[PDB]
RNA sequence: AAGAAAUUCACGGCGGGCUUGAUGUCCGCGUCUACCUG
């Protein structure tokens, strides 16, 4: 639903962050790129926050994708 | 009268050890004592996506950057040594006794029946060709499962030991033996005479096997993989855990049993095509098939379900007794 | 009738070993036995800022301090010896048999079909020019990937061995061979006649390759990097782990397959420009492209998806059979 | 008071960076006594 770009060269698990927009919020549905079954997402404000807390996570380079993936998969927001 | 057991369970007679792969050079074949084990090395990968997609309802913006990127996971891949040509698989399969003496007896009358059937199928049907299935389709080294593929010469050395001393010392060449039909071999009849001396409760028998695939240098293997159930989130890096003994590479006994549980071409469909692993419901895990389905009558769970009442299977008994050996 | 497999999977016939780089001097080229391996050294870098910055929302004083400072880090750059001119890459790629005999068969009728298609495309289309793709675009040493760049003379010595003895002993000069078009070479037709004797199941074939890039002294390399997933926090120093064998520098087999999986200019777009790695979805990892997209019909996952029903691909079959060789 | 279970098929990590700069470690000091390589 109103799909946009990824976060920077998945994979490393066949898992991806796969940010895509909603009409008001933006969902960050951590998912595969094969058959399609995701793990837990998180809904929040626009891309301007998405790059902000995405850059606000530790590690360098690919570890930001991975620590972002573990950070979203233990979600609070249903 | 004489109903089936409410809960029956049988010990895995004809047991099986683990394998410790360790690499060698030919003409140093005989001296496999200080032969070093093969540590599960850790390659780290990058790919494309050769997996397909479901074609029900999609948006075409996905698959361009799905396919286009680098899927790059860490893959712990067991790799050989640099200057080692041979291989290794050290497994003492010891055969227990008591082909049908149970471990649980939810009705003792059914236990007296099944001991009567080991008395019949062990008294009438001699275990010559039976253990010729458990040898001539497990000396032709289905022991070595995926690493059998294109060996120069995969030599099996089934030593056998009373004690620290070892008397039965039989040597082979498992590329001269097929995997679809068991052919007449004299020393294979000696080893099947020895498993005759095992399953019919004659002696302590533990067959120390030392299989030497003479394939090549640094090539890959087929070691038994672990799993990634609730461990692909804490680590979230590995995707194929080649399982380990203390410092070496396993072959899990779970895979190692259908090396030798591959007995019967006594299935419903095939003739000389498929020699599957002799199981209840005869299901192979590869093909997602059910050879000997419920609607057919070549089940293990129809072999005492008919034989415990009516005594007639007629030499498909072997794929209903070897379902009870393991 | 005759639907596709629910879960198909094929063994990587035409396998590939690891490389152990080791450095030499010319006219000592022939005596590459005591040639010492090249340990992955550890340089320690101080950074700069060459990366472009964002265009959405900024403040122009950030690049004063950022472009000022030094985000310095350690990089384990594998460096040559001091007085060694040559190089080394010792890889025994052994070619397995069974070009389309599967490893998983989720429907046996599809397996009989695909064995029929290896019967057609191995009976009708002879593998002369097929293995001329797997040799004339892998003897021109795409084997050596980034270290091919500006060699004096990158000499490939594909020795071939039955045993400890070695009979097929072919020598080359891979700078006299292009990487965009395969040209007519007699000894390349001998080696492709030998991979003809490999993929069509004739002999045990393991090609011990010894590639000698004669570039220079202490220059850098292109060894295969590891990763820094959840290891850039415990150590938090290294940023490029050049992966190791026992005491040497790898080329991971993952990179080493598209040395030889680079087969087909049989793609959608290019003519004589790009000779990519023959894959399902034909995706190169560099360019983030998808040559042979879903909307085009030059997929591997449309080659039996059309050929298993309608038998017509017509010599783009090779980029739909070599997708099954590996 | 558990007994059996082929987890496997394959997989480009690369791409490029000035670590640097500058320096008092010193000051004293009983190893110790004897003893058949048969």
């Amino acid at each position: 639903m109103k799909f946009i770009k990824y976060l920077s060269t998945a994979h490393l698990n066949y898992m991806n962050i796969a940010v895509y927009e909603n009409g008001s919020k933006i969902k960050a549905r951590v998912e595969n790129v094969v058959n399609g079954k995701s793990v837990g997402a998180r809904d929040f404000d626009s891309t301007e926050q998405l790059e902000s807390w995405f850059y606000g996570l530790p590690g360098s380079g690919l570890g930001r994708i991975e620590n972002a993936m573990n950070e979203i998969s233990r979600r609070e927001n249903p | 009268e004489r109903k089936l057991d409410p809960s029956d369970a049988l010990m895995s007679a004809g047991a099986w050890a683990q394998r410790d792969a360790s690499q060698e050079w030919p003409a140093v074949t005989v001296r496999e004592k200080s032969v070093r084990g093969t540590i599960s090395n850790r390659l780290k990968t990058k790919d494309r996506d050769p997996a397909k997609l479901d074609a029900s309802i999609q948006s075409p913006n996905l698959q361009t950057v799905d396919v286009a990127n680098l899927p790059s996971d860490a893959d712990t891949l067991k790799v050989r040594f640099t200057l080692r040509v041979l291989g290794g698989a050290g497994t003492p399969s010891a055969c227990n006794d008591a082909a049908y003496r149970d471990k649980l007896l939810q009705t003792v009358a059914t236990y007296v029946n099944d001991q009567g059937f080991a008395e019949l199928a062990r008294r009438y049907a001699h275990n010559l060709a039976n253990a010729r299935f458990l040898w001539r389709n497990r000396v032709g080294a289905e022991a070595v499962e995926v690493r059998i593929n294109h060996i120069r010469q995969g030599e099996v050395a089934r030593a056998w030991r009373f004690d620290a001393l070892a008397i039965g010392l039989r040597d082979f060449k498992a590329d001269a033996e097929l995997d679809a039909l068991a052919e007449l071999i004299a020393s294979g009849l000696s080893g099947s005479g020895h498993v005759l001396l095992e399953v019919v409760a004659f002696a302590r028998i533990g067959d120390g096997q030392e299989v030497f695939p003479s394939q090549e240098l640094i090539l890959d293997k087929g070691d038994k993989k672990g799993q990634k159930s609730k461990t692909l989130y804490s680590v979230r890096d590995a995707a194929a855990i080649h399982s380990q003994k203390i410092g070496n590479a396993l072959r899990t006994i779970d895979t190692w049993y259908p090396d030798e549980d591959g007995l019967g071409p006594i299935a419903v469909e095939p003739y000389g095509s498929v020699t599957s692993q002799g199981k209840a419901y005869r299901q192979p895990k590869q093909k997602l098939d059910f050879y000997t389905l419920l609607d057919n009558w070549v089940l293990r769970d129809e072999a005492p379900a008919v034989e415990q009442q009516h005594y007639v299977i007629a030499n498909l008994i072997r794929g209903g007794v070897f379902g009870e050996a393991e």
